[PDB]
């Protein structure tokens, strides 16, 4: 019924432009209210640590580093916490690690237990670099601080994403993490197959099992990509599990970009998760 | 290569 009426209407309603810009007023409004702000973010020690000017954490949600504190290692990373359907901390989105940010990206890996890392970017992208490789190569393992990454194998999901599978070690303990990268989802874009979105979504979910560790989301800035890819698997859950009867994706979308700034940055993106929650609902 | 979006 509820998927059903969702569908409804959406038939009685392509703008959805009107609705986007809508969010964009409601996102530069909680900034004038300071219930969004940046100030860890901006602070001069931090800024670096930072891929893009123009793109910071809010105070509000932003993960924070304790893991090697003693020895005096920063809380600060470029990321924040997404709050799950069950309202539990599931998804953390970050932006790509810089060279210099490696080890605070395997500091949030071990931390909080993450088991599997959604990866929607490549390292390269307009003959720019844009993420830095932080997994391990078959032929190479990667070394940062403590850590030791290590990649076990490595295979496709399917044409679109790599599966790897990687060891991390740290002080003598050792866990298993999964990442799955998408190859082919350009910036202020969408991917080329929305199919293979999904089951790479499917495959996260498989891989993460039981167990109240979130999951790892990124792309470049940890924005456009990331917030697609937490909102399909926000609506997916909700699916499987409890769509409320007056479900709203204008809501969703609001409630990431409250969380994660830019979550869903681009109109096309928008159009693209409405495209796909409608397909989702038909099944 | 020093800005993303807005």
């Amino acid at each position: 019924d509820s998927a059903r009426s969702f569908l409804e209407r959406l038939e009685a309603r392509a703008v959805l432009a009107g609705e986007f810009s809508d969010i964009q007023a409601c996102s530069a409004a909680w900034k004038a209210d300071g219930v969004c702000s940046t100030v860890a973010g901006s602070r001069p020690e931090n800024v670096r640590k930072n891929r893009y000017k123009d793109v910071l954490p809010y105070d509000q949600t932003r993960v924070i580093l304790s893991l090697l504190q003693e020895e005096g290692h920063s809380d600060y990373i470029n990321g924040n916490f997404i709050r799950g359907v069950d309202g539990s901390l599931a998804y953390i989105a970050t932006q790509g690690p810089l060279p210099h940010t490696l080890l605070d990206f395997w500091r949030l890996v071990w931390e909080f237990g993450v088991k599997v890392i959604l990866m929607a970017c490549r390292e390269i992208e307009n003959g720019r670099k844009r993420c830095e490789r932080y997994w391990a190569q078959e032929q190479e393992p990667l070394q940062t601080g403590l850590f030791c990454i290590t990649l076990i194998k490595e295979k496709w999901l399917n044409e679109d994403i790599m599966l790897r599978t990687l060891k991390v070690t740290f002080q003598k303990e050792s866990r298993s993490v999964y990442q799955l990268q998408y190859m082919s989802w350009p910036d202020r874009g969408v991917p080329s197959s929305p199919d293979h979105m999904l089951a790479m979504v499917e495959e996260a979910r498989r891989l993460q099992g039981s167990g109240p560790e979130p999951l790892c989301v990124h792309s470049s800035a940890g924005c456009g990509r990331t917030g697609v890819l937490c909102t399909v698997d926000y609506v997916r859950q909700l699916l499987l599990t409890m769509i409320p009867p007056d479900f709203s994706l204008f809501d969703v979308v609001l409630k990431m970009r409250k969380q994660r700034p830019a979550a869903v940055q681009t109109e096309e993106q928008y159009r693209f998760l409405y495209h796909t929650v409608a397909q989702m609902f038909c099944s | 290569l020093q800005r993303y979006s807005e």
